[PDB]
């Protein structure tokens, strides 16, 4: 019932997820049995017992067999789409019609036949787990969620997420975007200003990398550009690692089998290395050991995060040239950008976000936890920006999300060039932004003459452009005329422009009046 | 209200209007457009309660051709990556660094004239048809021979440093010189165009002169010839290095091997070098401008 839902906020990554709720209109990160508050989406089993979260995680050294992992693409996709790389670990998805399956052993009986689990059987599993976690954590029953995904998941994958969710008596009021709930997370705070802002989401994952190019007036958001990468990610800085400590350990240990060609090894290898980066990911030093690496033997040594980021070097300018490829995609220049939010579990190295601080100008704001002392957890934006959407929409009616949802209602033409006024002393000032959205009235205060007396405010259109590098204003087609008479010296004109959707222009300018319209 | 220290304009001497208002332009749907909101965010909920107010139920299929209009979608297009496997390249054959990595990933018609974006979509595409887990299932044991082609041309180019390093050793893309009587039976001056611009690439200077026909003039000529005589090429051999084993550790030992391939590579350089100013010579020798241009 509308009335009486139970709404959360979740984020369903590849790597792990994360549930959130809000108290007191502030959004709060749900911790699970295991304490984690990053769950990651994992599930295993043993003797027909299903486990989820960090037991799972641990446990792919016990069962190979009844571990699943990476299966969040995989959803909404047919065979010959799907991508098994990250899961070549993980059960071999067997094409069976259209839906490929896992075919693992979740039943008690020892000499019981495994059973071959559907793709969306292991996600319904797994959100009627993170849902029942919800639950205790409530003390209620959880009933309704807003679910984040990326902007490129077919009508199919959404489709299929919210059968999955059918089918874990979830019902999803709405999908929203990852930056979208980032840039919520920190819109929606009490303390926050809504300005007009190039905003830039670095989402940062294990096996996924997202750079999103939104520009934010009016306190809404307007998509210019998204790339979406598969080949730079914390499983290649886990990689990169297991290969130098292999070298190391190979070396110290003369005539010692190479780690990397057994599964165990390698497995065991990757989950040290991980925690290892993290643990240099929060301190200047840390510690590898492995107890029986191979034939009994141990190891332990250590490694700084200076050698970290030197044998970790090529993937920051595979980052930096990332981030250049989707500001040329979305046709703007670095001058432009006023912040960047950096997010996800790898945005907490401190070196990324100190190498974008060098790529971009100082105007530029960096949202991440090492360059700004009032940031947010990035593996925290995305479930706490959910939550709190779940939380303005869980009195609406099924038909009001419908209908917000439609393209009638996000549908309109943005005017391109921005509006603005002529200013000469003895240069273009914007007043309307470019790329406007619906009806937008904007206000400046102006400065008047030496003297004052009679003033001509003439509004014209305005573009950027960029002079080698320093942004400057070019004055194009004049708009309108007006004047003011007898303004005081020293006083302030204001100057009022309102772009109705009618494509109406409505020109102000009083001094603290003339009014004008533009068919 | 936005407090900006700027002054405003003086109004000229005799300027009037109704109101003190002069409308002279206007906004076009060129000085506009088109792009669709995500419908997340309180301001958002207010726009659509106030578009739900205006239009009731929304006309989504009819607004669905506006959408379509101005919007960006993903382009999934692999009719150029299809190309073709004839024999499957040796029947998947694995040799490291001794191959061709251009085949593997479809690279022939751009080869050195290539995007990184379309690097990353052929590697994907690739993986996704051979990968092992994915399709050797059926019995393709030799299957993942391929992946690893595919896995080993990735890694060599995906670094623009060592991708170049690369090209630049065996490119395998170049044109020979047309010195065959035979071949010398064409228009001389479109013969030898097409030579300067295939190696122009290793130039400092991007704007590169690219001789020219027989109305070229006197002053292009002698840029032309000054700027390929004194060149200075990014052209590198250190790809064709000596593999070490692994069991070395000794420094005197890795001091030696690098002592060895660096008098190697300079060795390549200065070869190079000097057949590029044989290439020149060879062409200024064949030239008649020069004839043209003291008769006058
Ligand atoms: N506290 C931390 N410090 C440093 N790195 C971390 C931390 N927590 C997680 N990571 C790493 O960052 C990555 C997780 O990033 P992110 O939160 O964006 O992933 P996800 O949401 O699980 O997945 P997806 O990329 O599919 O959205 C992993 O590589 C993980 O190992
Ligand atoms: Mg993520």
């Amino acid at each position: 019932a509308p009335g009486e839902r139970v709404v959360i906020g979740i984020t369903f990554g590849n790597s792990n997820s994360s549930i959130a709720h809000t108290v007191d209109d502030k959004a709060e990160v749900i911790a699970n049995e295991d304490g984690d508050r990053q769950i990651p989406t994992i599930l295993s089993y043993v003797d027909g017992d299903e486990y989820y979260g960090q037991q799972a995680k641990n446990f792919l050294v016990r069962n190979p067999k009844n571990t699943v992992a990476y299966f969040r693409d995989i959803l909404g996709q047919d065979f010959k789409s799907v991508d098994p790389t990250h899961n070549h670990a993980s059960a071999h998805p067997q094409e069976a019609g259209d839906n490929v399956v896992f075919t693992i052993k979740d039943k008690a009986e020892e000499d019981a036949e495994p059973s071959t689990l559907t793709v969306s059987e292991i996600a319904t599993r797994y959100l009627r787990r993170l849902v029942g976690a919800a639950s205790e954590y409530l003390g209620k029953k959880v009933t309704s969620a807003v679910i984040t995904i990326p902007t490129n998941f077919t009508e199919k994958q959404k489709a299929a997420l919210i059968a999955a969710a059918a089918a874990a008596d979830l019902e999803v009021l709405q999908l929203i975007s990852e930056p979208a709930a980032a840039v919520l997370a920190y819109d929606a705070r009490p303390e926050a200003t809504i300005s007009d802002k190039i905003i830039v989401v670095a989402d940062l994952g294990g096996s996924r990398s997202d750079v999103t190019v939104l520009a934010s007036r009016s306190g809404m958001y307007t998509i210019l550009a998204t790339v979406h990468d598969y080949e730079y990610h914390g499983i290649a800085l886990d990689k990169v690692l297991i290969d130098h400590f292999s070298k190391e350990f190979l070396k110290k240990n003369p005539g010692a089998k190479d780690p990397r060609e057994n599964p165990r090894s390698l497995a065991k290898l990757r989950l040290e290395a991980e925690s290892t980066k993290r643990a240099l990911s929060r301190s200047t030093n840390a510690s590898f050991s492995v107890e029986s690496l191979i034939d009994g033997l141990d190891f332990a040594s250590t490694i700084n995060r200076l050698r970290y980021e030197t044998i970790a070097r090529t993937v920051f300018e595979g980052f930096n040239r990332l981030v250049e490829s989707a500001v040329k995609k979305a046709g703007l220049d670095p001058l432009d950008v006023d912040e960047v939010i950096m997010s996800g579990g790898t945005s907490n190295t401190p070196r990324i976000a100190a190498n974008f601080r060098y790529i971009f100008p100082e105007s530029t704001r960096i949202l991440a936890p090492s360059t700004d002392p009032s940031a947010l957890n990035p593996s925290e934006l995305q479930a706490r920006g959910a939550a709190l959407q779940a939380s303005l929409i869980q009195e609406f009616e099924t038909e009001d999300i419908e209908q917000s949802t439609h393209a009638a209602v996000t549908t309109m033409p943005h005017v391109t060039n921005a509006i603005g006024v002529v200013s000469v002393s003895e240069k273009f000032v914007p007043i309307i932004a470019p790329e406007t959205a619906v009806p937008a009235r904007r206000t400046v205060h102006l400065d008047a003459p030496k003297e004052g007396g009679d003033v001509l405010v003439k509004v014209v259109e305005g573009s950027t452009h960029i002079n080698v590098r320093e942004k400057v204003w070019k004055i194009g087609s004049t708009l309108a005329e007006a004047a003011v008479r007898g303004v005081k010296k020293g006083a302030k004109v204001e100057v009022t422009i309102n772009v109705n959707t009618d494509l109406t222009v409505i020109v102000t300018a009083r001094e603290v009046g003339v009014r004008g319209t533009l068919s | 209200a936005t407090v900006v220290s700027l002054p405003l304009p003086t109004l000229p001497e005799g300027w009037a209007a109704e109101k003190d208002f002069k409308a002279i332009g206007k906004l076009t749907q060129e000085g506009s457009s088109m792009r669709t909101l995500e419908p997340v965010g309180p301001h958002f909920l207010a726009h659509a309660r106030r578009v739900r107010h205006k239009r009731t139920f929304s006309e989504d299929d009819r607004i669905q051709a506006q959408a379509k209009a101005k919007k960006i979608e993903q382009d999934s297009d692999s009719d150029i990556s299809e190309e073709e496997d004839p024999m499957l390249l040796a029947r998947d054959a694995k040799d490291w660094k001794t191959q061709d990595h251009y085949k593997v990933l479809g690279l022939s018609k751009y080869r050195w004239r290539a995007t990184e974006d379309q690097i990353k979509r052929a590697h994907r595409k690739k993986v996704l048809k051979h990968h092992p887990d994915k399709k050797a299932a059926a019995g393709r044991a030799d299957d993942d021979n391929f992946f690893k082609c595919i896995q080993k041309a990735a890694e060599i180019l995906l670094d623009p440093v060592k991708r170049r390093q690369f090209d630049s050793v065996d490119e395998e893309a170049d044109i020979p010189p047309p010195t065959k009587k035979q071949l010398a039976k064409g228009n001389y001056y479109e013969l030898w165009g097409k030579v300067f611009e295939n190696e122009a690439r290793f130039s400092k200077i991007q704007p590169v002169p690219g001789f020219g026909n027989e109305n070229s003039t006197r002053e292009e000529v002698e840029a032309f010839y000054n700027f390929w005589y004194n060149f200075d090429s990014w052209r590198s051999f250190e790809y064709l290095d000596e593999d070490v084993p692994d069991d070395n550790e000794n420094r005197d030992q890795k001091r030696h091997m690098e002592r060895k391939n660096a008098n190697a590579r300079k060795k390549k350089k200065a070869e190079d070098n000097a057949r590029l100013r044989k290439l020149v010579e060879e062409a200024q020798a064949g030239d008649e401008r020069i004839k043209r241009f003291r008769q006058e």
